[PDB]
């Protein structure tokens, strides 16, 4: 895996790859590593499958839980530490999962939540988790201003999967793009790399270490 | 330990060495290896001193419990629960046990119980580490119905050359008579046993 | 020290047509280099026209099917005889798996049917509960000599259209029943000529909105 | 620390009619982190290929090796080497290192300049040559390519034809592979001609 | 030794290199120049396990210097190159090899070409337009396959290896204490003294 | 691997399967595993696949020297004590297990080799994996006194059980037979009893589906 | 966690036409010692079904206790016991095979590797296998240890796919399985000459055959090798 | 997690915290705060395994806070000390123990006292007028040892902790990204923005 | 391996059983481990058959190079050879030889040489794995200055109880009579001894 998610001026941008991986074995280029939790909170996930697909799907039940006895939907900060708080409990026993818990909420803002598998929970503005987050950030830190528009930090976030998509042996397959804004997330299509790249090499003059 | 039970036609004859080592040292050379769990049936202990003996304590405690409700048990009785204990604590123990009694209507029987916890009901039986180099000698001696002075014989010839190989077996050689007449305990010393 | 696994080889193939599924494996059963049988099924029919099979360590592989087929049964007396529908079969499969995950069942996982909207559907499970359905899934020992074909054969990658400079791709379509069973008795006489643990014979469950048929296939005993 | 599996990359050969493919990736990276998509793999010394997969390292060392031997076999023999004389050459001087090997997975393919035959081989690391009709493969994608090839493959296929087969054996072998791809190279090999194309293949 | 980076642009070669000498929990030295003079168009950056480094470049060194005085002539870098991977290619089935990773930056005068080569410690040789060593290139390779284009001159060169090095001051855990750069190109080789 | 050696009337015969593995993948589908020491001197090989063909080939080449230095025709136990005095000081580190055997002045002989130097004499040898198989088939059909068309057929029978109940161990049957007074005649592929079937289908692409970014001639002349 | 002490080598097995047949050695080994000779392996459930076990003995003998236990609480409150629902082979396995899967699962497991032959009340012939693992798998022959190795090759060309059943009779059945345990006698270096063998019939029902010996042997041959090569005296 | 420092001055007492929080070749976060408000007038610092520093800081402060409110009154930094000690102390010697080392420092009301206490993971208190974990001790304890006086007022302590800074910003091998100060005397809990 | 050589009044009697193993699997159920290193002096092989066998043939190479030059050796001579090779490659050896010889001055002779390369000259020696289960056996049976049908005999009914109790051992008994006559082969098949 290679996921990130950014804040900036027009809310939340959330990119992540598709590839799945048995040791050198691709498993799958088409797999969904950003769980649609409700329609203001996604979570990225990057790690272990089944560990980062079963309890992020389990951590959708407890939200929706919270709703109905609060009458209000779940805070970021709320969402991200019930999580952090039941990896906590597994600490040890080997569990594997790099999480992004990304959403909006009228007391909050655009919040992003990372939460990993030993039981750390972070704040922050830009964050890259995955075995290729260093490409990732490579692209995304020497690119990234808070004043980039809506069309600007899409592509960015794209470009950046992208680079580790390439770079990275471990990522790859398809580029999923997500957009967080204070009327909901919305998602902005599936991007296959295989042709992706070309357009990309081609439009932007970059990846001249390829053979073209 | 060199240890052996052996059927014949008044009932059935115990015997065993008295070496107890701990390494190459004797801890004890004159030690009782024949061990009582009820009036007419006995056991031999090979493998672990302090396993074997909890054990007998615990065969002995449950057949004076049976005596107390339904009377004397049978050799077979004794042999099963020998049997349930070093089964179901293999993994624990190492006891090699040879259980030998006498009923009157079955006359002369010997089970031996290996580290597994498998029984084995036969004629006569040998265990302990030195019992390895007398399989040749007690298979090519052995007779069913023999007499007293025979069986006598062929377990002093027996242990007596066991002893004379096995390091770890040595000293006495106790014996346990278990007939209709009742129990008889004989001892022979080296002096007699090492020169046959 | 005792060692709870063991290898019993052999492989599947689940690839999902318009209107129809189906769920292939080959009957060999094996350890280490010896053959144990060769007609043993490992693809079973599970009610509901589900289709499913876990391959890799045959006692876990029937402990997991002999678990889900009492899950299905149990799904019936609890919600009035309703349907499981493949996707909901899908997620039960998940958290029998997932409920062993510090003492996995050692087998890769593939159910085969129809969808709610009546096309064909191949749901594929990790040995922990990660799944994911495709159009096309191979799994077990020969796997990976399998799954680049259909990914070459059933989605048409890296296949462009001729004469078009390598920019318009080959476009996806469905196949057809026999089309497909060509391609699974294709893909089985090629595992079994490379891969030692994959003969004998192969067995195919076709799964359409009349039921589940069967057909099956001799393969080289060698 | 596999040696087989570091760098990574894959070889593929087919047999046609009165022709010979060779065909390689050209990813070379350390483990994850990909370094060089310009890495190939196939070398020629006269009439005759060689396509070495395996630790890079020794990949380059091998070639240069190889052409050492091959150029001063040419001089003293007055003629080029052909491909059955340099596969037992290879076999030769892999076996040689038997207790402390080249970690390569060689593969010669080429046509007989005399009898005109097309003929491909293939080595384990320890020079067991494996000779065969129809093709060889190596690499970190090998099951990959042995699924592919033992279906896509028929006998006798035209120039035309194998490069179109050879080249689809290798696309989807390596895109199942993590290791292998960022390129391709194919090499169509007929009696006095040699045709080499780059494909276009997914960088990832 | 840590940080090695190589950049060929258009008519010349930028190697930087990390200034930190680190041993245990204490900075040794902030200002350590991690490269050699093979000759005066080839330029040798190296890291790697501490005292092989050194050792290994001096020696390299000191066989180029020797081939320059015997011939009255400059090596070009490709063969520069191919002498330091067969040198690695010897250590690494050695008793005790050489933990040395290297960048070779070099301008070819019969060419008037820059050349920049990459050998780690196994003796793998490959030429690129970029290049890095160790944990380095995780960063780097992303960002260059971005914003590298190969007609660049050597000022854009020089803010495109700001851009890396900026990135790996924010990312990177170790505090690596800044670079040294260096140009190599047509003229020979220079050191950029405020970066 | 499955090899085999049996002795006859007038001299012996080996055989040997055709399989080459590499882990659970077959390498070669029909590789040659019998081996020529010298004319009427043949060598059966199991184990590591290069040290078989390496040492019967360095025993074979100084066996040729030997005849020429003693103008004599090589004898069985010659190359018997070259190869398990060579496979013994490389303790077992040369992985070969070998069936030797031959005609030579003195008569027929049948021996075989261990990878750590130790010999045994028989009238029926087998090594390899299926080793088992064909003991199995030799010990049940094995008598004195077999004719040359009897020899061959318990031979291959022998490997046949290897090839089918061994996964070791597979495609065809080689065979060498070595008569007292006759030339050696060495039957390559003696069995084909696995073919492979027709396929379902031809998977020969269109012209132009393979996506080319460059070309160029390539120059093998001087 | 285990390891196994007093040992039983391989079991054999194979259908014919009416039923089928089973086999075991009466050797309880002690590692490389062959310490009892009067070990029974072959224990029969009903007058329809018998268990082949090879492995430990002493897990051996606790199976024989649960099966024996089994007879008993099928009885109970059933006036079917010997009719309608009596137990059957299927019954029988299952049991097993769940208490094989169950104790693995639980890293304590019974040490062995067991084959139920039988026949089921419609006449069908009922042959399966299972073992510590509770790795199950049914097959015309079937075989645990080096009857696997040695046994199945020579029961295959009798019976080699289900085809077959039917034209082997009880006669050619049970001279294929004598011979395959004399050629485990020569091979297996942990078997024994005197075996027990069972044929479960749907028509003649349950013979057991005990003291049974391996004969006609081939030794002759032995006189005439001398030495291990260069060796003429 | 890496670096924390506390000094104890005249009339107050400094916390000075690490804001890098690194996880393998990437520092994920450049400004974490790596303290907790115990009580109105008491500050706990933390370091050590990731997960277990924050998880065990929160479960102090939550039973800190539940004591003011059923008393309606503070603990004294010496009492919140010996709790969190205690709860360290049963840690050990449990199935698996918090990986935490602490500073506590507060002010005592009371007393008029600024109070500074050092425990680290094994439940090891002490009282100290500056204080280190992890290898920051090496250098600052020396340094302090030196230029450290007793009745320093706050400005003095904020400089003598620049100092610390400095010399381990100099000789640290790991980019700890700054730190942030705070201040805690008998005012309360305050943090210095610039630094 | 079972394994003995036997003095008696005419010279010296070899004896083996014929079965070599590869783990459990039985490799050769036929095997000659009795071995001529010269006319009259023989050997028994037991431990590591590629190790006794590339000492056996270094033996025999040693003694026909002894032979050219100062004519026949003892079987001192003999067993000397054996341990000098034994001994020096103690580490890198798994070989335990019996050596048998005659000759006409000392008559029967055997030497045994177990695995640290140590020589002992005895009357009769036992060896190999089975040798354990007739210690007693062959202590209790052996006497000095036996007939030849005495000694074969005594040879017999021991390796009959060693293949008996040994699963290592097996198939044949091989025997080799060495007297002033001169060398005799005999072989006794399982279905004599096995009943004895
Ligand atoms: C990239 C590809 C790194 O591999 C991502 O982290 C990716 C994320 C992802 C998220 C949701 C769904 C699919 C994929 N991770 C993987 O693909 C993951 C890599 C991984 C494997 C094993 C691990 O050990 C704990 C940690 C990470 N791959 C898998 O989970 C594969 C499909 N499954 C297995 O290997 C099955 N194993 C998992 C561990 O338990 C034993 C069985
Ligand atoms: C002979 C010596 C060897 O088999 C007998 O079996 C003999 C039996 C015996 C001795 C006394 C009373 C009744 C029966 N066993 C011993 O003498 C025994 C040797 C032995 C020790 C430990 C073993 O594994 C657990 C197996 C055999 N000696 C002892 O038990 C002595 C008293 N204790 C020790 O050696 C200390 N042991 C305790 C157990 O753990 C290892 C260290
Ligand atoms: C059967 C097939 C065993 O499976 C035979 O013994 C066969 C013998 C043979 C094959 C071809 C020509 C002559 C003889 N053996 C093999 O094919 C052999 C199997 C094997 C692999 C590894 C082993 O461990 C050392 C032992 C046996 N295969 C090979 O030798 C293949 C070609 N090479 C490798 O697997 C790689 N070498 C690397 C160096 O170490 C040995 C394995
Ligand atoms: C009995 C079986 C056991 O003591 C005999 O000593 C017998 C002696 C013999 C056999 C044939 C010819 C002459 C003499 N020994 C064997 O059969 C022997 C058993 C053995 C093997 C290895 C040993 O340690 C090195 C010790 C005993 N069998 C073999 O040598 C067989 C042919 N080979 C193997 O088992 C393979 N070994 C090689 C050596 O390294 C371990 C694997
Ligand atoms: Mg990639
Ligand atoms: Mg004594
Ligand atoms: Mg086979």
């Amino acid at each position: 895996t290679t996921t990130l998610a950014f804040r900036f001026q027009g809310g939340i941008i959330v990119a992540v790859d598709s590839r799945a991986t048995a040791g050198n074995w691709v498993a799958s280029q088409t797999v969904k590593k950003v769980i649609e939790i409700n329609p203001f909170l996604l979570g990225t996930v990057a790690g272990g499958a089944a560990d980062c697909q079963f309890w992020e799907t389990w951590l959708g039940s407890q939200c929706r839980l919270h709703e109905l006895r609060e009458k209000e939907r779940i805070s970021v900060a709320a969402a991200s530490k019930i999580l952090s708080n039941l990896v906590y409990q597994y600490k040890g026993a080997g569990l594997s999962m790099g999480t992004m818990i990304c959403g909006y909420t009228r007391k909050e803002g655009p919040t992003i939540y990372y939460v990993d598998s030993d039981g750390t929970r972070l704040k922050g503005d830009i964050f890259c988790v995955g075995s290729g987050q260093t490409f990732a950030y490579g692209v995304l830190d020497s690119n990234y201003k808070w004043d980039l528009s809506v069309e600007d930090a899409l592509y960015l976030g794209k470009r950046s999967i992208l680079a580790a998509a390439h770079r990275d042996a471990y990522s790859g397959g398809s580029v999923n793009l997500y957009h967080v804004t204070e009327d909901g997330w919305i998602y902005h299509g599936n991007h296959d790399v295989g042709e992706l790249f070309w357009k990309v090499k081609e439009e932007e003059g970059s990846f001249n270490n390829v053979i073209g | 330990t060199s240890i052996m039970a052996v059927t014949f036609k008044d009932g059935v004859i115990l015997g065993a060495d008295s070496r107890t080592t701990t390494g190459a040292y004797i801890a004890n050379r004159v030690t009782d290896k024949l061990t009582r769990v009820h009036d007419k049936i006995w056991c031999c202990r090979s493998g672990s001193a302090a396993d074997t003996q909890a054990i007998a304590d615990i065969v002995q405690y449950h057949l004076e419990l049976y005596t107390s409700q339904y009377g004397t048990p049978s050799t077979e009785t004794a042999a099963s629960v020998f049997k349930e204990l070093c089964y179901e604590n293999k993994d624990n123990l190492t006891a090699g046990i040879i259980v030998a009694g006498y009923d009157d209507k079955n006359k002369g029987e010997v089970y031996t119980i290996p580290l597994g916890g498998s029984v084995h009901k036969l004629p006569y039986a040998i265990a302990g580490s030195g019992s390895t180099f007398i399989y040749g000698y007690c298979d090519k001696n052995f007779r069913e119905n023999m007499s007293k002075e025979e069986t006598v014989d062929f377990i002093k010839h027996s242990l007596s050359q066991a002893i004379k190989w096995d390091g770890s077996s040595g000293g006495v050689i106790r014996m346990v008579v278990l007939t209709a007449a009742g129990v008889e305990r004989l001892i022979f010393y080296p002096d007699e046993y090492e020169q046959l | 020290q005792f060692n709870p696994y063991g290898d019993n080889g052999g492989t599947i193939l689940g690839i999902a047509g318009e209107d129809f599924a189906v769920l292939a494996g080959d009957t060999r059963n094996i350890t280490d280099y010896s053959i144990n049988s060769r007609y043993e099924p490992k693809v079973f029919d599970c009610g509901d026209n589900i289709v499913m099979s876990a391959n890799g360590f045959a006692a876990d592989g029937d402990a997991l099917v002999k678990r889900f087929k009492n899950s299905v049964k149990w799904y019936h007396f609890d919600h009035n005889d309703k349907k499981l529908s493949i996707n909901s079969a899908a997620r039960n499969i998940q958290h029998l798996l997932y409920g062993k995950r510090f003492f996995p069942y050692y087998v890769h996982t593939i159910i085969a049917g129809l969808d709610e909207d009546g096309k064909g559907a191949v749901y594929s499970f990790d040995p922990v509960g990660s799944y994911e359905r495709e159009q096309c899934r191979a799994g077990g020992a020969a796997a990976s000599l399998i799954m680049p074909f259909l990914d070459n054969q059933v989605n048409f990658k890296n296949q462009y259209e001729p004469g078009t400079n390598g920019k318009v791709k080959k476009p996806l379509k469905y196949l057809s029943v026999e089309e497909v069973i060509k391609l699974v008795r294709d893909s089985f006489t090629s595992a079994t000529e490379r891969h030692i643990q994959v003969g004998d014979g192969l067995e195919i469950l076709i799964v359409t909105k009349d039921g589940v048929r069967k057909e099956f296939y001799e393969l080289k005993r060698d | 620390s596999d040696p087989s599996s570091i760098n990574g990359g894959i070889v593929v050969a087919m047999t046609g009619k009165d022709c010979v493919a060779i065909a390689c990736d050209l990813r070379l990276g350390s483990q994850s982190l990909g370094v060089s998509n310009k890495f190939e793999k196939i070398f020629h010394y006269g009439h005759v290929f060689l396509g070495i997969t395996g630790l890079a390292t020794d990949v380059t060392t091998l070639n240069e090796m190889f052409r050492y031997k091959t150029n001063l076999y040419k001089l003293k023999e007055e003629r080029a080497i052909e491909p059955e004389t340099f596969t037992q050459l290879v076999s030769s001087s892999l076996y040689e290192r038997r207790f402390g090997p080249y970690f390569v997975g060689p593969v010669v393919a080429g046509i007989n300049s005399k009898s005109g035959k097309p003929f491909i081989a293939g080595f384990d690391l320890i020079g067991c040559i494996d000779e065969a009709k129809d093709f060889i493969v190596s690499g970190t994608a090998s099951d990959q390519l042995f699924g592919m090839c033992e279906s896509l493959y028929e006998p006798n296929l035209e120039p035309e034809d194998l490069f179109e087969t050879i080249s689809q054996a290798l696309l989807n072998a390596a895109d199942r592979d993590a290791l292998s791809g960022w390129g391709a190279v194919v090499y169509i090999i007929k009696k006095d001609e040699v045709v080499k194309r780059y494909l276009k293949m997914r960088q990832d | 030794m840590d940080i090695i980076l190589g950049i060929r642009v258009q008519d010349s070669v930028i190697l930087a290199s990390s200034k930190a000498v680190t041993r245990g929990i204490s900075v040794l030295k902030d200002s350590d120049d991690k490269t050699r003079q093979l000759s005066p168009h080839t330029l040798m950056s190296f890291a790697g396990e501490a005292g092989d480094t050194v050792q290994f470049a001096e020696y390299i060194q000191a066989n180029i210097q020797l081939y320059s005085i015997r011939e009255d002539y400059e090596l070009s870098p490709q063969a520069v190159s191919s002498f330091v991977r067969q040198e690695l290619a010897k250590s690494i089935r050695s008793r005790r090899p050489y933990q040395v990773n290297v960048l070779i930056g070099g301008y070819d005068k019969k060419k008037n070409k820059p050349e920049l080569y990459q050998i780690d410690y196994l003796g793998t040789k490959v030429e690129l337009p970029y290049g890095a060593h160790g944990y380095s290139g995780f960063y780097t390779f992303s960002l260059l396959d971005h914003h590298y284009r190969p007609d660049m001159t050597t000022e854009e060169g020089l803010d495109l290896l700001k851009l890396c090095v900026q990135e790996l001051e924010k990312r990177m855990p170790m505090d690596f204490k800044g670079v040294i750069v260096k140009i190599v190109d047509k003229d020979g080789i220079r050191q950029v003294d405020d970066f | 691997t499955t090899i085999v050696g049996v002795k006859f009337n007038n001299g012996v015969v080996i055989a040997a399967d055709t399989r080459s593995t590499q882990g659970p993948i077959v390498a070669d589908k029909n590789c040659a595993k019998l081996h020529r020491i010298s004319p009427k001197i043949w060598c059966a090989g199991a184990g590591t696949a290069a040290d078989t063909e390496a040492v019967t080939q360095l025993i074979g080449s100084n066996i040729e020297l030997h005849s020429l230095y003693t103008s004599r025709e090589p004898r069985v136990v010659s190359a018997l004590q070259m190869l398990k005095q060579h496979l013994f000081k490389y303790q077992g580190h040369i992985g070969a297990y070998l069936i030797v055997a031959g005609v030579d002045p003195t008569g027929s002989h049948l021996f075989s080799i261990h990878a750590h130097g130790s010999t045994d004499v028989g009238y029926y040898l087998s090594l390899g994996s299926g080793s088992l198989a064909a003991m199995a088939v030799l010990e049940s059909h094995w008598k004195q006194d077999l004719t040359k068309e009897e020899a061959i057929k318990l031979a291959s029978d022998a490997i046949q059980a290897g090839i089918w109940n061994d996964l070791g161990s597979g495609s065809n049957v080689d065979v060498c037979v070595m008569e007292i007074g006759k030339d050696a005649e060495y039957l390559r592929n003696y069995l084909t009893p696995n073919v492979r079937e027709e396929k379902q289908k031809s998977y020969k692409f269109p012209r132009g589906t393979t996506a080319v970014l460059k070309e160029s001639i390539v120059n093998i002349c001087d | 966690t285990q390891q196994p002490i007093v040992t039983g080598t391989s079991v054999i097995s194979m259908k014919y036409d009416n039923g089928v047949i089973i086999a075991a050695d009466n050797l309880g080994s002690y590692g490389s010692l062959l310490r009892f000779n009067g070990v029974e392996r072959l224990i029969p459930v009903g007058d329809n079904t018998v268990v082949g076990i090879s492995g430990d003995i002493s897990d051996m003998q606790h199976i024989e206790r649960l099966l024996k236990d089994l007879v008993t609480e099928n009885a109970y409150d059933n006036p079917l016991a010997d009719a309608e629902e009596a137990l059957e082979p299927s019954y029988i396995f299952e049991y097993l095979a769940t208490v094989m899967y169950q104790r693995r699962s639980k890293m304590n497991p019974l040490w062995n590797a067991i084959i139920v032959a039988g026949v089921q009340s419609n006449g069908d012939q009922f042959l399966r296998y299972v073992n510590l693992l509770g790795v199950t798998y049914s097959s015309p022959t079937l075989a645990t240890g080096f009857g696997a190795h040695m046994a199945n090759p020579l029961l295959r060309k009798v019976v080699d796919r289900e085809s077959d059943i039917p034209k082997t009779t009880v006669q050619v059945a049970e001279e294929a399985i004598v011979n395959a345990m004399r050629v485990l006698y020569y091979r297996d270096a942990r078997s024994s000459r005197n075996f027990s063998l069972a044929i479960i019939d749907k028509n003649t029902g349950l013979t057991f055959k005990k003291n049974l010996q391996v004969e006609n042997m081939k030794w002759d041959f032995a006189k005439d090798i001398k030495g291990y090569g260069t060796q003429k005296i």
